[PDB]
RNA sequence: GGCUAAUCCCCCAUGUGGACCCGCCCCUUGGGGUGUGUCCAAAGGGCUUUGCCCGCUUCCGGAUGGGCCCGCGUCCCAUCAGCUAGUUGGUGGGGUAAUGGCCCACCAAGGCGACGACGGGUAGCCGGUCUGAGAGGAUGGCCGGCCACAGGGGCACUGAGACACGGGCCCCACUCCUCGGGAGGCAGCAGUUAGGAAUCUUCCGCAAUGGGCGCAAGCCUGACGGAGCGACGCCGCUUGGAGGAAGAAGCCCUUCGGGGUGUAAACUCCUGAACCCGGGACGAAACCCCCGACGAGGGGACUGACGGUACCGGGGUAAUAGCGCCGGCCAACUCCGUGCCAGCAGCCGCGGUAAUACGGAGGGCGCGAGCGUUACCCGGAUUCACUGGGCGUAAAGGGCGUGUAGGCGGCCUGGGGCGUCCCAUGUGAAAGACCACGGCUCAACCGUGGGGGAGCGUGGGAUACGCUCAGGCUAGACGGUGGGAGAGGGUGGUGGAAUUCCCGGAGUAGCGGUGAAAUGCGCAGAUACCGGGAGGAACGCCGAUGGCGAAGGCAGCCACCUGGUCCACCCGUGACGCUGAGGCGCGAAAGCGUGGGGAGCAAACCGGAUUAGAUACCCGGGUAGUCCACGCCCUAAACGAUGCGCGCUAGGUCUCUGGGUCUCCUGGGGGCCGAAGCUAACGCGUUAAGCGCGCCGCCUGGGGAGUACGGCCGCAAGGC
RNA sequence: UUCCCGGGCCUUGUACACACCGCCCGUCACGCCAUGGGAGCGGGCUCUACCCGAAGUCGCCGGGAGCCUACGGGCAGGCGCCGAGGGUAGGGCCCGUGACUGGGGCGAAGUCGUAACAAGGUAGCUGUACCGGAAGGUGCGGCUGGAU
RNA sequence: AAAUG
C-alpha cells in the first residue's frame, strides 16, 4: 500500500475471539449438570469419554469434559469447571475440576494428583 | 517523471550493475550538489556537464573495483548500495540527534540542509539536520 | 433453568 | 401569648478610600486617571490595665485556591450519511464574580458533515503501569493530578466558596416505627447480607504527621500512625554442617555374574530455628513554663498507641517438604498392569498384548514454602508489515473507460520563511524509571543528589529540499502543416455461394442414419437430377503467428456521418502534467419488456437406440431463443488469471505499419529466444514478473459463503 | 501384433503416493451442534405530539383582605412561565423467545448412483438459461487452467 | 458402449 492509502485507510488491528465463550471474563464458573453420559469420540479414536452436560451461572449450558478414572459425579451434582477443550470430543470446550464441590478425587491416585484432585496419601 | 532524483541515483545504481565506464543523467544544480558529495567521499571518479541534442546532462564516470577470480571474474562494486529515503510520497526529516549511522560509518548519509548537501559524518560537525535526502555504501 | 425437584435453579 | 443580651439587626453621622452615571486625558475589548452630581463603612471582648493582646470597619497590592475561553491530542461500527427551531448570526435586554443562544423578545436565514456531522456500541482521563530490540501493542487497580457521582431524579436556601455523602425541599421505589403518617439513605471506618471463581478485624491510639475551632491549657479527628486476618505479590531465613562402606537392610532393575537408590541412611562429633531469663528503645521536641520583651536568644518540663515489641545480652532443643514433569518441541528411562478398554491431550499425536505417550512402581529431570492449573494482556506474529509483507499460477489488480475531490509532480533566477533545521529561553509537579551515594544486619522497601528527553509557548538564526508569491525556459504535455495503415464505431444500400419450403419438369424403390441399428421420410411418387419462385441468416477463397479498439468486442461489397492512432517537418502554446475514493459512460452470451422477424440451428419437450437404469452421451422430431427496432439486466476462465503514467538496465531473430540515403538506418505496434537482474519453482526479461518514483484498487488460513441480515439497484431473473 | 493377459524402454497427463483393487461427488435415511426465516409473544433503549403537574427560583398582584413598619416598604397570601415525573397516542433501534421452515457444520464400518482427477471413458471449467431422484445434463457465448 | 471397492 501506498504511504498515502495508509495515511487514508490506516491498517486493521487484529482481534482475538475467545475460546472459552461461556466463562464470560471469569477464571473458573460453578455449574449443575443436567446430564451425565459417555460420548464417543471423532476418528481415529475410540472410546467411551466422560461427560456432563452442565448449566452454568450465566444461566448458560456447556458440555464439559470429567476427568480421571471413574467419578461420583451425576445428575443434579454441583460442579465447577476450568477452561480447555478436548479435542477429540466435539462441542467439549470445558473441564471439570476434580476435587471440588460434588465432584471428588480420582480413587487410588498417586502421580500428578494436584490435576486430579486427590489429597496426599499414606 | 516524478522523482529526479531517486531517477539519478537508480540511472546510477543500474548503470553500475552491467559496469557502464560512465552515464549520463538531466542536468539540474542540486543533482551537482549530490553528485559532488558522490565524488568527493570517493563512490565516484567524478562527473562533467555535457549536453546532448542541446539538452543539459551530467555525465558520471563510474567506479568499480579489481577484477576477480573465481568463475565469476565480475568486480565488486564502489556502490553497493544507494537508495532513497525521503519521497515525494513521504517527506523524510531528522535532526541532528537522529542523524543516522550508515552501515556503521562504512558508509554515509546524504542529506540537503540550510548550510547545503552534507553527509552524515559532515553534519554531525556542523552541527544541524535535514531532508534526510539518501543512503550510499 | 428448573430442574427436577431441585433447590439450585440455573 | 409576653420579657431580654451581644461581635445579632437597622437609622444618622464620619469618609482614607471604593461603587455608579456623565465629560475629558492616557491606554486599547469592560486597563488606568481625573472633574462634577449621588451612593456606601463598621464590633466589641480581655487581663496585671494613661498600655499592649485577639477582634471589627473601608480601600490598595501580594499570596494561595478557583471560574470561564481558546489551539492541538484522545476507542470500535459508514451494514449509522446525512444532521439542526434556540437551530446559526445580529439587536435589545435578563442573569452572573464574569464572557456566551446561559436565558428572553425581535429580526435575518443561517450553522454542521466523507478531514466522518448525526446515530449506535464501549470507556472516567493523565502521571504512569505491563510487555517489547525498538517502533509499537495492551492497560489506567494501589500512590499522585483533574473530573464525575452520594438510593433514583428535580430544586434552590445559606454562604468567600455548594446547587452541599453523614445540610434543606419535593416526586419515585423500597424498607422500617405505633391510623393524624413521624422514619431512613455505609460508593466514610469496621461489620451483615446477596451475587460470585474470589476479595480482611464490628482491632489500637491521637504518641507522631496533618486538619477544624481556640490568646491559650485543650477538645474533635475510623484522615492518619499502628495492630489483626489472607503464601495474594515480591524480598530475606529455616528444616542443618563436618565425617561416615568398594557400599546396611528394604524396594527397583538384571545377561543371574551383577547394576541402581547412595554418603543417602544408620552411627560419630560440631553447630544451635524455635523456644526460656534478663535488660529494652529510636520514632519526642515542640506548643506550654522561665530570663529577655508573650519577639531574638538561652534554659524547664510534659507526653509513645505499636510495646515489654524490635533490637541487645545469658541460657538452649537437630528441629516441617512439597509440587510439576521425564514420546518430539523439552532436561529427565526402565520394569509390571492394561489391550483403540481404561485413559492422556497445548499442537503433531499415543492405547488393536512386549506402550520410554494410559494407570502404578523404581529411577530421573526441574523448581522449592511453594509447584502446577484455569483466565486475561504483550511476546514470539516481518501473521495489519512506520521500523518491517504483499497481489501471473499460493489469499489478493477494480470487466473497460472518462473524470470530481484528493495525493503527487520538469529546468532557471529571485521575494517571503509556512513545512524543515540550529540556538537561546519558559514549560514538561511529586511519586515511578535511569546512574551514583546512602539508611533498616542484606534484600524487598525507604532517603539524598544527578542526568534528562519528547511535546508545546516565546526570542533569535539559517534557506539546500518541500511550500508559496513573482520572473523567464523547452526536454514533459498539448497544438499547426502535410501524409498513412486498419474486420475501430453508427446509418443506409446492396452481391453471390449454401440450407429450407413451394411450383414445374423428368425419373423409380428406396432415402436417411449409426458402432451397428431403430424411430422418421417414401408407390398418396421420396432420394438423386433439371428449371423457376419465396425467405431468413451467415459472409467462403483472400486469411496470416496478420490488422483495429480502453475493455466488451469488430470480417462480402458500396457510399455517407464519426472515434482512436502512427509518421515526417520541427512552425505554435510554455509544465497547461501523472493518478484518480465517489460520480458518469461503455460493457460478450444468456435472460426480461413491447413490436417485428423466423431459413438454418437449438435449451425445454416427444420419440428411436444404448443401458441394470439412461430424466445423458448417439439418432429422428422440436418450442423459446438465436435475427431487427427500442428499453432493460450489468454477469464471466470480462485472462496476459499481470492497474495506469514515467525514467533506467545486452542483444539475436520473425512480422505489421510509417519516414529516410533502401545493404541498412530510424519511429509505433505484434511474436519468438535470450544479457544483467528477478523468482518458491514454473517461468519473466526494453510488450519485465528487472532497477526505481507517483497515484489508485485489492489480499491477511480452509469451510461456512459471495450465504444471512440491513441497505441501494432491477419488471423479473437477480446485481452491488 | 488389431484384440485379450503380462512385461521392457522412451515420453505425456494426474486431484493417485494405502499408489487405479487409488481417489472422489450429490441427494436421500439417522444422530448432534450452531445459524437464518417465521403467525407472533416478552423485554431494553429511544423519539414526536398533547394532558396533568410537586418542590423551587424568576415575574405580575398584594386588592372586598391579615401581619409588620423601618408604611412611596416589607412579609404572609393569590395568579402566572418553566418544571421532576405521571398519563394518552404513535414511531425508531437492540435483545430474548416461537408451532413450523431453510439450508449449514460434524458425526458415522447406512441407501442410490459415479459427476470430477489419466482423453476419467461425452476434454474440463465458466456466466447464464431450462430441465432432472441425486451427483448432473443440455442450449448459447467465453477460457486453456485441455488436447497429445 | 461397460458401474463399484
Ligand atoms: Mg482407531
Ligand atoms: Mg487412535
Ligand atoms: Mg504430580
Ligand atoms: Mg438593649
Ligand atoms: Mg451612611
Ligand atoms: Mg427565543
Ligand atoms: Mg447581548
Ligand atoms: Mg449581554
Ligand atoms: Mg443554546
Ligand atoms: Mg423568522
Ligand atoms: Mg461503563
Ligand atoms: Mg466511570
Ligand atoms: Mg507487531
Ligand atoms: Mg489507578
Ligand atoms: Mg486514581
Ligand atoms: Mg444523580
Ligand atoms: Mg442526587
Ligand atoms: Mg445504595
Ligand atoms: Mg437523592
Ligand atoms: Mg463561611
Ligand atoms: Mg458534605
Ligand atoms: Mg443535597
Ligand atoms: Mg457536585
Ligand atoms: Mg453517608
Ligand atoms: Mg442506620
Ligand atoms: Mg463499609
Ligand atoms: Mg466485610
Ligand atoms: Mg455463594
Ligand atoms: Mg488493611
Ligand atoms: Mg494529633
Ligand atoms: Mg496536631
Ligand atoms: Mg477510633
Ligand atoms: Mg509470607
Ligand atoms: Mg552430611
Ligand atoms: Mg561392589
Ligand atoms: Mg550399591
Ligand atoms: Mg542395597
Ligand atoms: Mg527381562
Ligand atoms: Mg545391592
Ligand atoms: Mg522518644
Ligand atoms: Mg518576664
Ligand atoms: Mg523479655
Ligand atoms: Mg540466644
Ligand atoms: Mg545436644
Ligand atoms: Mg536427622
Ligand atoms: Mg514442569
Ligand atoms: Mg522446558
Ligand atoms: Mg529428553
Ligand atoms: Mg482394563
Ligand atoms: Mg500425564
Ligand atoms: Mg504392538
Ligand atoms: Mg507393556
Ligand atoms: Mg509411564
Ligand atoms: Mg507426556
Ligand atoms: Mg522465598
Ligand atoms: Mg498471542
Ligand atoms: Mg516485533
Ligand atoms: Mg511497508
Ligand atoms: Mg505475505
Ligand atoms: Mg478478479
Ligand atoms: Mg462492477
Ligand atoms: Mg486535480
Ligand atoms: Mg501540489
Ligand atoms: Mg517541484
Ligand atoms: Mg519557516
Ligand atoms: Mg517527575
Ligand atoms: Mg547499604
Ligand atoms: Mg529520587
Ligand atoms: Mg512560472
Ligand atoms: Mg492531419
Ligand atoms: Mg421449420
Ligand atoms: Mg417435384
Ligand atoms: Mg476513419
Ligand atoms: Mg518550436
Ligand atoms: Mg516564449
Ligand atoms: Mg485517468
Ligand atoms: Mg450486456
Ligand atoms: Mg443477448
Ligand atoms: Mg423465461
Ligand atoms: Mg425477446
Ligand atoms: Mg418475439
Ligand atoms: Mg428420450
Ligand atoms: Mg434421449
Ligand atoms: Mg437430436
Ligand atoms: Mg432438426
Ligand atoms: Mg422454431
Ligand atoms: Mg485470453
Ligand atoms: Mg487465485
Ligand atoms: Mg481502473
Ligand atoms: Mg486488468
Ligand atoms: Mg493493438
Ligand atoms: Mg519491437
Ligand atoms: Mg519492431
Ligand atoms: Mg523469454
Ligand atoms: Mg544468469
Ligand atoms: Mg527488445
Ligand atoms: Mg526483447
Ligand atoms: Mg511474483
Ligand atoms: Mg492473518
Ligand atoms: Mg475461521
Ligand atoms: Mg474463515
Ligand atoms: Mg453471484
Ligand atoms: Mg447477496
Ligand atoms: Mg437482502
Ligand atoms: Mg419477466
Ligand atoms: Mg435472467
Ligand atoms: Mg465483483
Ligand atoms: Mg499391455
Ligand atoms: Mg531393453
Ligand atoms: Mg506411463
Ligand atoms: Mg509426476
Ligand atoms: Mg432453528
Ligand atoms: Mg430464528
Ligand atoms: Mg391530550
Ligand atoms: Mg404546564
Ligand atoms: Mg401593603
Ligand atoms: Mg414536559
Ligand atoms: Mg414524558
Ligand atoms: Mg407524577
Ligand atoms: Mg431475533
Ligand atoms: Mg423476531
Ligand atoms: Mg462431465
Ligand atoms: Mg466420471
Ligand atoms: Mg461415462
Ligand atoms: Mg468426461
Ligand atoms: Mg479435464
Ligand atoms: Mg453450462
Ligand atoms: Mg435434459
Ligand atoms: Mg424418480
Ligand atoms: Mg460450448
Ligand atoms: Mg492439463
Ligand atoms: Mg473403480
Ligand atoms: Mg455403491
Amino acid at each position: 500500500p501506498t504511504i498515502n492509502q495508509l495515511v487514508r485507510k490506516g491498517r486493521e488491528k487484529v482481534r482475538k475471539k475467545s475460546k472459552v465463550p461461556a466463562l464470560k471474563g471469569a477464571p473458573f464458573r460453578r455449574g449443575v449438570c443436567t446430564v451425565v453420559r459417555t460420548v464417543t469420540p471423532k476418528k481415529p479414536n475410540s472410546a467411551l469419554r466422560k461427560v456432563a452436560k452442565v448449566r452454568l451461572t450465566s444461566g448458560y449450558e456447556v458440555t464439559a469434559y470429567i476427568p480421571g478414572e471413574g467419578h461420583n459425579l451425576q445428575e443434579h451434582s454441583v460442579v465447577l469447571i476450568r477452561g480447555g477443550r478436548v479435542k477429540d470430543l466435539p462441542g467439549v470446550r470445558y473441564h471439570i475440576v476434580r476435587g471440588v464441590y460434588d465432584a471428588a478425587g480420582v480413587k487410588d491416585r498417586k502421580k500428578s494428583r494436584s490435576k486430579y484432585g486427590t489429597k496426599k496419601p499414606k | 517523471l516524478t522523482d529526479p532524483i531517486a531517477d539519478m541515483l537508480t540511472r546510477i545504481r543500474n548503470a553500475t550493475r552491467v559496469y557502464k565506464e560512465s552515464t549520463d543523467v538531466p542536468a539540474s544544480r542540486f543533482k551537482e550538489e549530490i553528485l559532488r558529495i558522490l565524488a568527493r567521499e570517493g563512490f565516484i571518479k567524478g562527473y562533467e556537464r555535457v549536453d546532448v541534442d542541446g539538452k543539459p546532462y551530467l555525465r558520471v564516470y563510474l567506479k568499480y573495483g579489481p577484477r576477480r577470480q573465481g568463475p565469476d571474474p565480475r568486480p565488486e562494486q564502489v556502490i553497493h548500495h544507494i537508495r532513497r529515503i525521503s519521497k515525494p510520497g513521504r517527506r523524510v526529516y531528522v535532526g541532528v540527534k537522529e542523524i543516522p549511522r550508515v552501515r556503521r560509518g562504512l558508509g554515509i548519509a546524504i542529506l540537503s540542509t540550510s548550510k547545503g548537501v552534507l553527509t552524515d559524518r559532515e553534519a554531525r560537525k556542523l552541527g544541524v539536520g535535514g531532508e534526510l535526502i539518501c543512503e550510499v555504501w | 433453568t428448573v430442574x427436577p425437584v431441585x433447590p439450585y435453579v440455573x
